[PDB]
């Protein structure tokens, strides 16, 4: 017994691929469409809420995942790997940051952490690489919103907006035409919106799409109060409701 | 952890892993030890499709394991540096337990015997590296010279060479040394190591090291200048 | 064919086809021939050289006092399960005061050889053996196959050619199992009934080797003059 | 059992090759070039960055230029996730070095034990090798300003110039025509870039795919100073030396 | 074990190390070198617990002599006794700690500055002009602060060396079997025979 | 193809075909069956005599579990015994733990478990044993046989081994003439007919008869061998039946 | 215990005594505290009977094969710190050992070393060892000198010995002698100190102390 | 690929049987026992003439009383044979005597099949263990990588093994004398070896009970060259 697989699963090819990585992308690319956009004020990630059954609730499956209460997460590719890099991320966040420093990690620090276990996943004996490329968007203090990439590699690369998956190639090019560096958040929930229309098929509303973004604190959503310097999660959902809102004047 | 049985026997009783391992020393650059009457000197090729180098730093062909003892080597540079150093630290171990620097033979038998452990070990391959030994024993004057192999073989040798087109230059020095007669002198002994490698080499301009070894922890380094005094002394005498 | 690669596969015909060939080193052994009455087992193992300059290699080992085996097959595997049987014989001494009875000692080498048909990486054992013993029950004989299966028999044989004596023994069994109390008469029987298995050899002062156990007789072994007597 | 499935990462072909590091090797012949040059009172790393989107944030992003420590850079060629692992070891070595004898670890020191690592995993443990080179610029009181390079292999050499990932034929051929001995920083930033210009695939070399660094005794004296250069800053020294 | 001293002068560091090995009501060594050469220019002495101070000693020596062979390169004093008090910060949250105390006198070629540095077997360390391990110090520091200067030369440390060892033979209770001297400087190592 | 030569690979019929090729291995054994009665259990195995040099009743195959449990199986002898070995360390740790001797679907549930393990993964081989298996406890008898998938139910009647066909049919039989129960008596004495009579499938060989049996009224729930007058009676009563 | 070796002119003498004690009670007078690990080293016992023995028997053990590996007779120094470094690791446990490795090899010459269960190790010339250590060197100490005969050398080391079995409650039995030369150790015979004293007594003229 | 200590059809274990090979290319190495002693002669077989003969260390001393020639893969005997001093000392601790040299090969021959999926593969080289206890007197021992032993009254390993076995199979009987073995290694040597026998390519020992395990000068065994072929000119 025991696990007797501790040789790579992945390796290189004469071509110098790494196929295994390629393969993965390969089922990034069936996933569907993601996106995500930064604003100066703050950051969209929306994706398509693909039903596998009517007979399904689609609110208890959540595609868009908050990492901690200023970043949050989306997806292209294998759900249930996707799921199980949340859990990881949001543990990691804990334990190699916020017990030792007493605050949550910067997006860039958090998205390196996703990142290295994503690359183990690579070289580790006895495994194969996670099926998924992630759009972690995020703000800390000192390096204000950003937006990042991983890729099945453990590759991650910042963004100014882009999109991944079914049709990321006509949605990031809709989204080269709209984006500039002056975009406010809603301008840029706008064209999320735009931008999601085009690849979604069937029925397009707020309940059908998933829609977060990192804006400004949300004393609200905090749940106390006493302390000032605590002023809420930057972290927000978009309710169903609030989606259709903004479908009205699309 | 890794278990896999990588080196084993073939039907016709061989072990292939430790013989690709030679082949890999047969890629490597060529290295040549001539021992003379009073010393030993360890003469190396290093390939010219390297310009642009840095010479002060880029690690020497020849290694200092003791005060008194060197080893050069042929095959995969990365290899040889793991041999080394596990050489370097048994050096230490060994002055520290018998209060005696090793001896050249009990050296060289140490290196071949992690070459060795390396052909029978789960989830390792062979070590990509054949070593030349030379040095001189504490209080002793009788110089010596050993080699070793990726099977763990090792034996002493009046002068040898391995690496790359070393079946050439045996054949010289096989012809050229004579056992009842070593070069009497360090010049000599240089002489009849750079003449070896010249049947080989090119240039005798920056593609041969010499390193010569004396008794009693005496080692030292030849410069271009010093090594192409010799090339020029050869050559001069060639014509004829 | 493709299912011979290691223990842990079975045929598509529901076969272990490494254990087959584990069996097959047994059959390429020398003969070795068990036997008993009720008051006494006994062994007869033809041993053999590689030439004539060379030693005979030694087939019984002794496990207890009352205990002991002959092996056929690869020699390194007998001494690996003999020396698991002396440690059972032993624990079994030590910490209860108790001899092992001849039957446990069957149950403890087939979950030992099992364990080995199971698992990736491990091989069979490719050794069978005839373990004799005297206990409470009184005399017994063994037949140890390296797939696991362990037979209790009145008599046996392994090795090769060893179906000329079980033959013989198939028609013996009403007289020699009525040899009680007669040491001399039950080996005549197993050295007669070895003596079926030989083809161009005969038994000779350094090629026999007897071992016996019984009521009053602790497990003892002969070699060299000491079996020209049944000769 | 699970033999079947083995690649056998860690063995020698027929001619004496390890299959994994040149295929490795063949991986990072196909990432963006990077150039290291050593001056007298200075080294220049520069490189260029995978084929670049016009929505990719230049000025908050690291791709090839990494800092190891205040007086040790390194240049990337291969798969980035593969070269943060190596990083982060190598910066916890050096840190290491200097917590047990409160000196700045030697160049050559760090190098050695990074590329000792990956020889490991060519001959050991039957995992995939680490698909990276790097190139190592930096200072120390020994040698001074030093450029190493470590590939799959684990085998480590000095330069005066070097580069690495894609067209280093070319690359070295001309680093080898126009690098002489008494080069000063400012000119060895001028033979980086326009070596680049030269030998990139891309139709024109523009700042927005570049990354740029410099290490100097430029401080206020016998001390050692890094700049990891902005977007800006690489706009104007491409501006300055006449390529756009 | 006992007595060890240490003073940097202008060019040198001497180290002084009491001969005396004794064990019960019996003195079973009075010519007992307690030092160890760690480097060509970097000389260790030791004192404390019996086994425990060679052994530790002898294993520093190991590790320096070591890195001098893999690097081809002699380390800083300041390196050495950086790396000593770590070895002796590690002991002494060990199992069994190593009980020894240790001054390092070094010349450093780089600077060319003679350095003397007081290591205890908790891991404290500190570079002084001056320095002595156990009862020693209590006679020695207060002498030194009065009759020491920087500026002197290695004669004049040596008479300075001779001061100390003629008080503590007066007022110490331990016959210590004088000491054996011996000399850091830009030169290496050397042992003054006739103290 | 090659989905066959790895255990705990699935073919793309959602099958693992290791395990159906270790069905084959106890297709191939010989016969043994269980008939669960009014107040316990009885168990029965042909033994074939290859050889007049076996000692009768000397190669006993039925095992006892714990005190109460019995089991006996076809198929590879030794990977049976295996599976007995575990049965008898899970059952200990069971009255260890909780007192009480293990539970027969309790019981089941352990060696199911150990033997589905050995289809989860490649370093492992699957057992070549179904085992027919069960005893008394608090809830009255049960009978259960186990596969070498990990699959088992409970049972009225149980038969494995080269005779199965003919013993199944013949304990069919049983369970319609007798809805109302079948006594343990009876049982042990139906136990050697259907024996006896799925012996035609295997008649090259003549056999030895054994038996076993657990009942609440006969044997006061503990598990017991089948011996001397009460097995003659048994076997005489098969005799009878086949002429 | 009383051990003792010292170094002079001609080669080593080394003696020692031959009781064994527990308590008061005297366990053993014909003891063998001298272990002869080949015929050119000589071990020395004090301290725990069982410990010395053990562990002194293993050093021959170990000497006997570094000439099966390395094809030459171990070195006093390299012997000698087998036993020190072994001990060390016991260091704490609570072995109790005096010993005193006594040989002559080409390289080294005529040498002694003192090797303790604290992990002491110390070359020296002269030695003594056991709770009589401080009688035998009051007359060792008090006789010594370098250019002493092999006959004078012989009978000083059983003198020494024959003192401190006197004084020493815990020393007695016999003196066991030997002569190590560079021909290799030389065994001197067994004394009994119930005849030896009144022989040394009469013909010396000393121990006056005692009812003649 | 497949297993390392996996079974061929034939009921053979796949890799000792080619390590078996690998010794069929080793140098020649024979023993002799007789009741005046062991002998134990190997064929050097230098590679090149620049090599050192005399540094070429294929027979052995494992106690006073055991000696060792071997021949395959001498670099995998290293192990072996450290392994068996080691359990020879360590008997003599133990016990207060010497040990049976077969125990003593029993020992060595336990290592062999500790390989598998342990050691990786098996032992490339066989050993001749030559020795002399009280209870059975002078033994020559043959152990193999299979971990199989055979005692013999003479044995030949190596390249010119089953040629040397045939002539060792006429020539031993049961009383030569010490000096007639010793010729008869070196007559049987000369013959199968490759180039000519003299001193340098070629080593004698033996074992005797009285002056324990000898290997002898190449002087000694320079006069027992010259002696054999003034004896075969003889007649
Ligand atoms: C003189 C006689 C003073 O004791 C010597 O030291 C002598 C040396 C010696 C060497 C080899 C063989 C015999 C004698 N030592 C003893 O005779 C020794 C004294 C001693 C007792 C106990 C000790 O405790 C650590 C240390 C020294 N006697 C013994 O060892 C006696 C025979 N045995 C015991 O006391 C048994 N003890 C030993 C310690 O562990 C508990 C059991």
């Amino acid at each position: 017994m025991t696990d007797r697989y501790s040789f790579s699963l992945t390796t290189f090819s004469p071509s110098g691929k790494l196929g295994q990585i390629d393969y993965a992308l390969t089922a990034v690319k069936q996933g569907v469409t993601s996106l995500g956009i930064k604003a100066t004020n703050g950051v969209v990630i929306a994706t398509e809420k693909k039903s596998s059954s009517p007979l399904a609730m689609s609110e208890t499956l959540s595609k868009v995942s908050l990492l901690t209460p200023d970043i949050g997460a989306v997806y292209s590719g294998m759900g249930p790997d996707y799921r199980v890099l949340v859990d990881k991320s949001r543990k990691v966040a804990h334990t190699s940051y916020k017990r030792i420093y007493g605050e949550y990690p910067p997006t860039k620090l958090l998205v390196s952490e996703v990142a290295k276990i994503m690359q183990e996943a690579t070289q580790s004996g006895g495994v194969r690489p996670f099926g998924v490329s992630l759009l972690i968007a995020g703000h800390d203090e000192f390096n204000g919103f950003s937006l990042y990439q991983v890729d099945p590699s453990g590759s991650y690369f910042p963004w100014k907006a882009t999109a991944i998956g079914k049709g990321s190639v006509a949605a990031k090019t809709f989204l080269e035409k709209r984006w500039n560096d002056e975009l406010e958040l809603e301008d840029a929930i706008h064209i999320a919106l735009l931008t999601l229309k085009e690849s979604v098929e069937g029925e397009f509303n707020g309940d059908t799409i998933e829609l977060a973004i990192i804006g400004d604190e949300n004393p609200d959503l905090l749940g106390y109060t006493g302390i000032p310097t605590d002023k809420g999660p930057r972290f927000r959902k978009l309710t169903s409701q609030e989606i259709n809102d903004r479908l009205e004047a699309l | 952890g890794y278990d896999r049985a990588l080196s084993i026997f073939s039907p016709d009783g061989h072990i292939f892993q430790v013989e690709y391992a030679l082949e890999a020393v047969k890629r490597g650059t060529c290295a040549v030890g001539v021992k003379g009457k009073n010393c030993v000197v360890l003469g190396c090729e290093r390939r010219s499709t390297l310009k642009l180098q840095d010479t002060r730093i880029t690690p020497s062909k020849v290694s200092k394991i003791d005060s008194h003892v060197v080893l050069s080597f042929s095959g995969l540079n990365a290899d040889s540096r793991i041999l080394i150093e596990k050489a370097r630290v048994e050096a230490q171990s060994h002055r520290l337990t018998l209060e005696d620097p090793v001896t050249v033979e009990y050296l060289t038998r140490y290196v071949a015997g992690v070459q060795q452990r390396y052909t029978q070990s789960g989830g390792v391959r062979p070590f990509g590296v054949s070593t030349l030994i030379a040095g001189f024993d504490p209080r002793d004057d009788e110089p010596k010279l050993y080699q070793t192999e990726p099977s763990g073989i090792y034996s002493s040798w009046s002068a040898q060479t391995i690496g790359r087109n070393s079946k050439t230059v045996r054949e010289f020095l096989e012809k050229n040394y004579d056992r009842k007669e070593p070069p009497a002198t360090v010049e000599e002994c240089v002489k009849l190591t750079v003449r070896s490698l010249l049947e080989v080499v090119q240039t005798g301009a920056k593609n041969i090291e010499i390193t010569v070894v004396k008794p009693d922890s005496d080692i030292v380094a030849l410069s271009s200048e010093e090594i192409n005094q010799y090339v020029t002394q050869i050559e001069q005498e060639k014509q004829e | 064919n493709n299912y011979d690669g290691d223990t842990v596969t079975f045929s598509p015909t529901g076969r272990l086809f490494q254990v087959e060939y584990a069996l097959e080193a047994i059959k390429q052994g020398s003969v070795t021939v068990g036997l008993r009455s009720n008051t006494h087992a006994v062994l007869v193992a033809l041993k053999r050289n590689a030439d004539e300059l060379s030693s005979y290699q030694k087939k019984i080992i002794k496990c207890d006092e009352h205990m002991g085996l002959s092996l056929a097959g690869l020699a390194p595997d007998a001494r690996v399960l003999s020396n698991y049987l002396r440690q059972q014989c032993n624990y079994s001494s030590l910490v209860f005061n108790r001899k092992l009875a001849v039957e446990r000692a069957g149950h403890l080498l087939c979950d030992k050889a099992q364990k080995n048909t199971q698992s990736y990486g491990g091989r069979p054992y490719g050794v069978g053996l005839l373990i004799i013993g005297y206990d409470k029950s009184g005399a017994h004989l063994l037949e140890f196959q390296p797939s696991g299966n362990v037979t209790e028999l009145y008599g046996t044989a392994i090795g090769a050619r060893s179906q000329g004596a079980k033959t013989y023994l198939e028609r013996t069994l009403d007289t020699f199992i009525k040899i009680d109390g007669n040491p001399d008469e039950l080996i005549k029987a197993g050295v007669e009934a070895i003596s079926q298995s030989l083809r161009d050899e005969s038994l000779t002062v350094d090629n026999l080797s007897i071992a016996i156990v019984g009521k009053d007789t602790p497990f003892t072994i002969y070699d060299g003059e000491a079996v020209a007597k049944y000769i | 059992g699970s033999r079947r499935y083995d690649s056998r990462t860690t063995i020698f072909s027929p001619e004496g090759r390890l299959y994994q590091v040149e295929y490795a090797l063949e991986s990072i012949s196909h990432a963006g070039t990077a150039i290291g040059i050593m001056a007298s009172d200075g080294i220049v790393l520069a490189a260029e960055r995978k084929v670049t989107s016009t929505l990719l944030e230049q000025d908050t992003s690291t791709e090839k230029l990494y800092k190891l420590n205040d007086k040790i850079a390194v240049a990337v060629a291969g798969l980035t996730a593969d070269a943060e692992i190596l990083i982060n070891t190598a910066r916890i070595h050096a840190q290491n070095y200097l917590k047990t004898y409160n000196e700045d670890i030697p160049v050559e020191i760090l190098v050695r034990r990074l590329s000792d690592i990956k020889q490991g995993y060519t001959q050991h443990g039957g995992l995939r090798p680490f698909g990276v080179s790097f190139i190592y610029a930096g200072y120390d009181d020994r040698y001074g300003y030093q450029l190493y390079t470590s590939n799959p292999s684990g085998n480590y050499t000095g330069w005066k110039a070097i580069s690495v990932g894609a067209n280093t034929s070319a690359a070295q051929t001309l680093l080898q025509m126009d690098y002489k001995d008494d080069m000063k920083v400012d000119d060895a930033i001028e033979l980086a870039l326009k070596t680049l210009s030269k030998t990139t695939d891309s139709s024109a070399l523009t700042y927005d795919r570049l990354e740029f660094a410099t290490i100097r005794k430029g401080a206020n004296d016998g001390e050692v100073y890094q700049k990891i250069f902005k977007p800006q800053e690489i706009k104007d020294i491409l501006v300055k030396t006449g390529i756009t | 074990m006992d007595i060890i001293l240490g003073i940097r002068v202008q060019d040198s560091v001497i180290l002084a190390s009491s001969k005396a090995v004794t064990r019960g009501i019996s003195v079973l060594k009075d010519s007992d070198d307690k030092t160890r050469q760690l480097s060509p220019h970097t000389l260790m002495s030791f004192a404390g617990e019996a086994g425990d101070t060679v052994q530790f000693a002898e294993y520093i020596q190991a590790n320096i002599q070591l890195y001098s062979i893999r690097e081809d390169y002699e380390l800083s004093p300041q390196a050495v006794s950086s790396f000593v008090r770590q070895e002796l910060a590690k002991s002494i949250r060990s199992r069994r700690p190593y009980q020894v105390n240790v001054l390092i006198g070094g010349y450093d070629k780089k600077k060319n500055k003679p350095e003397l540095y007081q290591i205890d077997y908790l891991g404290t360390k500190v570079e002084l002009p001056y320095g002595a391990h156990g009862y020693s110090g209590f006679y020695t520091f207060s002498l030194l602060d009065h009759h020491y200067r920087p500026d002197m030369t290695t004669e004049e440390g040596l008479d300075l060396l001779k001061l100390c060892v003629q008080e503590l033979e007066k007022r110490m209770p331990m016959d210590f079997k004088g000491v054996i001297v011996k000399i850091v400087d830009k030169d290496g190592i050397r042992q003054v025979d006739d103290f | 193809t090659g989905y066959d030569l790895s255990n705990s690979v699935f073919s793309p019929d959602g099958r693992n075909f290791q395990v159906e090729y270790a069905v084959k291995a106890v297709e191939n054994g010989t016969t043994s069956i269980g008939i669960k009665c009014n107040d316990g259990v009885v168990f029965a195995v042909e033994k074939l005599i290859t050889s007049k040099l076996l000692v009768p009743q000397k190669n006993v195959k039925i095992q006892v579990v714990d005190r109460h449990i019995g089991c006996v199986y076809s198929g590879l002898i030794p990977d049976g015994r295996h599976l007995v070995n575990r049965g008898r360390e899970e059952a200990a740790s069971f009255k260890k733990l909780y007192k009480t001797p293990i539970p027969i679907p309790a019981f089941a549930d352990r060696l199911g478990q150990y033997v589905q393990a050995h289809t989860l993964y490649n370093s492992v081989r699957p057992f070549g044993v179904s085992t027919i298996f069960g005893g008394v406890d608090k809830n009255g008898a049960h009978l259960y046989m186990l596969e070498p998938s990990g699959s088992y139910w409970g049972y009225k009647g149980a038969a494995t081994g080269k005779g199965r066909q003919s013993a199944k049919a013949e304990l069919e039989k049983l369970v319609d003439h007798h809805p109302e129960g079948l006594s343990a008596r009876e049982a042990v004495k139906q136990a050697a007919k259907i024996i006896y009579l799925a012996h035609e499938d295997n008649k090259e060989k003549d056999f030895e008869l054994e038996i076993s049996w657990c009942s609440l009224s006969e044997t006061n729930g503990l598990h017991k061998f089948v011996k001397g007058d009460l097995l003659q009676e048994a076997i005489d009563f098969a005799q009878k039946e086949i002429n | 215990t009383t051990t003792l070796a010292f170094r002079f002119q001609g080669g080593i003498i080394v003696a020692v005594d031959s009781r064994a004690t527990a308590g008061n009670w005297v366990a053993s007078q014909t003891v063998k505290k001298v272990i002869e690990i080949n015929p050119f080293l000589l071990g020395t016992m004090a301290g725990g009977s069982a410990d010395c023995q053990f562990w002194e028997t293993w050093l021959g053990s170990q000497c006997r094969l570094h000439e099966l590996r390395e094809k030459e007779r171990i070195s006093v120094a390299a012997a000698s710190k087998i036993l020190s470094n072994l001990v060390y690791q016991y260091k704490g446990a609570g072995l109790s050992m005096g010993t005193m490795i006594c040989g002559y090899t080409r390289k080294e010459g005529p040498t002694i070393y003192y090797v303790d269960s604290d992990g002491t190790r110390l070359k020296g010339d002269i030695f003594c060892v056991g709770s009589g250590q401080t009688f035998a060197y009051g007359v060792l100490d008090s006789n010594y000198k370098w250019d002493l005969s092999v006959e004078d050398a012989l009978y000083l080391g059983k003198r020494s010995i024959l003192a401190a079995a006197h004084r020493d409650a815990y020393s007695g039995g016999s003196v066991n002698l030997y002569h190590v030369t560079e021909d290799g150790w030389i065994y001197h015979g067994n004394h009994d100190v119930g005849e030896l004293f009144w022989k040394v007594k009469e013909e010396e003229g000393s121990f006056n102390n005692v009812i003649g | 690929d497949r297993g390392v200590s996996t079974f061929s059809p034939e009921g053979r274990l796949f890799q000792v049987e080619y390590s078996l090979e690998a010794i069929k290319l080793g140098s020649t190495a024979i023993g002799i026992a007789t009741k005046e002693g062991v002998v134990l002669g190997v064929e050097k077989r230098a590679t090149s003439p620049l090599l050192e003969s005399d540094s070429i260390e294929k027979i052995v001393e494992i106690d006073r009383h055991i000696g060792c020639a071997m021949s395959g893969l001498t670099a995998d005997a290293r192990s072996m044979i450290e392994h068996a001093r080691t359990a020879a000392v360590t008997h003599n601790l133990y016990y207060d005597e010497d040990i049976n040299v077969e125990s003593l090969t029993q020992s060595v021959c336990d290592l062999a099949l500790r390989f598998g999926e342990l050691m990786s593969r098996p032992f490339g080289v066989a050993l001749l263990i030559a020795g002399h206890d009280a209870d059975d007197g002078y033994q020559l021992f043959h152990a193999e990588p299979s971990g199989t032993f055979y005692r013999y009254n003479a044995k030949a390993i190596g390249s010119g093994s089953e040629g040397a076995q045939a002539e060792l199979l006429n020539e031993w009987h049961s009383s030569l004398t010490l000096k007639e073995a010793e010729l008869l290694v070196l007559k049987i040597l000369k013959q199968v070896m490759e180039e000519k026998l003299d001193e340098n390519n070629a080593q004698l020992s033996c074992i005797t009970k009285q002056d324990g395990f000898k290997i002898y000068d190449n002087e000694k065994t320079a006069e027992l060259i010259k002696e054999l072929k003034e004896k075969e000119a003889a007649e």
